[PDB]
């Protein structure tokens, strides 16, 4: 009928149809239990429900309840019959040669799909940016990426990895909240510190500058209304949480910053494209959605790299989708129908036809 | 790989124009070269004939200013695509319009003009007491269902099992 497009994030599936220019489904990825619930209901139930998420650091782990994951967007969410779509799904950078045949085998073998490819999440958000050429920062629910690619091809000895991520940036804004004296531990208020992350936070040009206008001033600060109707004051905190990008030290990590990793990730390529990265710097992710980023990492890149280099953040307003618009875009194509792996070929093949047909 | 203006890219020497149209490559009329719509994306593939009798390519790919995200976004992949079926041999350039190469500009005798439209894309209060909140998240409780709509997972398998032969 269509092709479908997945795209499996750490918190967050996105699930819909190839050619729709937004995923038709957006949920959290999570199996709960006590049988067991999925998606949208788990979230809301989990006070009663052990939660587990089958996606870590956007490798898939548990493929048990992954399984149960995709049958759900499929049935549930997208309410199709698999047999009878084409299937694109995307995956992290350097995933394992392994994840890559069982997510192949699971399509073929558990849902039977027609056919199916699978896609590097960041050069699905290159393509989504209209280049062929840039170094993309993918920063989602539970990693953070930056992958280098030249003319189409991400060159994998120089990705670069941070284990920090968006859910990292909401437990740290847990706690300055409590030490302001707001304490949300518990798993019903998760939310409100993830809601209250996605809207009031943003990131300073100068961090420290923007530390005393905080506590000289109240200028800076914000009130949030809770559903109870009662009303919370908001510091420096909102531009303290995201800081940890830049500063990975505030959770502890002697890791280095993402303005730092992407220029580590560029000077690893060769020194030939280094220019047309610099220039093509392309944010990816939820965890990019805060307000000041772009403008942050631009100084930052500015400053750290050769004084005649030509430097641009693009940072569009629905790169929470890239990934997934890419797909949808990919998948579209007139060009694009040999490229699937199709049943006949798995079948002939098995999983391993997964590293030549999709790279 | 089989599309029909993927066999005529890069054959003879000289400038070959095509516009993304709804997800689809397409051959741009040759009376029509060097004025693009601004509301559009193109692929251009310039063959040069070498002294050593090789090809050189040079494929552009040149986003208007109001094209849709569906038409930029084709227009690279088939870049990339056009690229790896002349056997990664092509440099790709990205061409913005208002900011090209002259090198892409060179290839419009009269010279390249702009002009508006084009074709649609293929997209379709006080202080804070917890106990007060906290009581509204565990006051939720008898109160959500479950879903009734679904297909439960048995781990069924529909499709044919690849033997290991
Ligand atoms: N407007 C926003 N501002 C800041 N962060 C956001 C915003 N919206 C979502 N996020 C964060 O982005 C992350 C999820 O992004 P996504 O790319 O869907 O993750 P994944 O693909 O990792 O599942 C979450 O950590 C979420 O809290
Ligand atoms: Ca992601
Ligand atoms: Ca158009
Ligand atoms: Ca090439």
């Amino acid at each position: 009928t269509t092709a479908l497009v997945c795209d499996n994030g750490s918190g967050l599936v996105k699930a819909g149809f190839a050619g729709d220019d937004a995923p038709r489904a957006v949920f959290p990825s999570i199996v709960g239990r006590p049988d067991s619930y999925v998606g949208d209901e788990a979230q809301s139930k989990r006070g009663i429900l052990t939660l587990k998420y089958p996606i870590e650091h956007g490798i898939i782990t548990n493929w048990d309840d992954m399984e149960k994951i995709w049958h759900h967007t499929f049935y549930n969410e997208l309410r199709v019959a698999p047999e009878e779509h084409p299937t694109l799904l995307t995956e992290a950078p350097l995933n394992p040669k392994a994840n890559r045949e069982k997510m192949t085998q699971i399509m073929f073998e558990t849902f039977n799909v027609p056919a199916m490819y699978v896609a590097i999440q960041a050069v699905l958000s290159l393509y989504a940016s209209g280049r062929t050429t840039g170094i993309v920062l993918d920063s989602g629910d539970g990693v953070t990426h930056n992958v280098p690619i030249y003319e189409g091809y991400a060159l994998p000895h120089a990705i670069m990895r941070l284990d920090l991520a968006g859910r990292d940036l909401t437990d740290y804004l847990m706690k300055i909240l409590t030490e302001r004296g707001y304490s949300f531990v518990t798993t019903a208020e998760r939310e409100i510190v993830r809601d209250i992350k996605e809207k009031l936070c943003y990131v300073a040009l100068d961090f420290e500058n923007e530390m005393a206008t905080a506590a000289s001033s109240s200028s800076l600060e914000k009130s949030y209304e809770l559903p109870d109707g009662q009303v919370i004051t908001i510091g420096n905190e909102r531009f303290r949480c995201p800081e940890t990008l830049f500063q990975p030290s505030f959770i502890g990590m002697e890791s280095a910053g993402i303005h730092e990793t992407t220029y580590n990730s560029i000077m690893k390529c060769d020194i030939d494209i280094r220019k047309d990265l610099y220039a093509n710097n392309v944010m990816s992710g939820g965890t990019t959605m805060y307000p000041g980023i772009a403008d942050r990492m631009q100084k930052e890149i500015t400053a750290l790299a050769p004084s005649t280099m030509k430097i641009k953040i693009i940072a569009p307003p629905e790169r929470k989708y890239s990934v997934w618009i890419g797909g949808s875009i990919l998948a579209s194509l007139s060009t694009f129908q040999q490229m699937w792996i199709t049943k006949q070929e798995y079948d002939e093949a098995g999983p391993s036809i997964v590293h030549r047909k999709c790279f | 790989v089989e599309h029909p203006e993927f066999l005529k890219a890069g054959k003879e020497p000289g400038l070959q124009i095509w516009r993304v149209e709804k997800f689809d490559l397409v051959p741009v009329p040759t009376n029509l070269y060097g004025d693009f719509f601004t509301g559009d994306a193109y692929v251009i593939l310039k063959t040069v004939q070498l002294r050593n009798g090789n090809l050189q390519y040079d494929l552009h790919y040149w986003l208007g200013n109001e094209c849709s995200q569906d038409e930029s976004g084709a227009a690279a992949i088939f870049t990339v695509q056009l690229d790896d079926y002349l056997n990664g041999r092509a440099v790709q350039h990205r061409e913005v319009q208002g900011f090209e190469s002259a090198t892409f500009l060179g290839y419009f005798k009269s010279g390249l003009k702009y002009k508006k439209g084009g074709v649609a894309s293929g997209f379709g209060t006080g202080p804070f007491k917890r106990e007060e909140l906290l009581d509204h998240l565990e006051k939720q409780a008898k109160e959500f269902k479950d879903r009734e709509d679904l297909v439960p997972y048995t781990g069924e398998k529909r499709g044919k099992v690849w033997v290991p032969k």
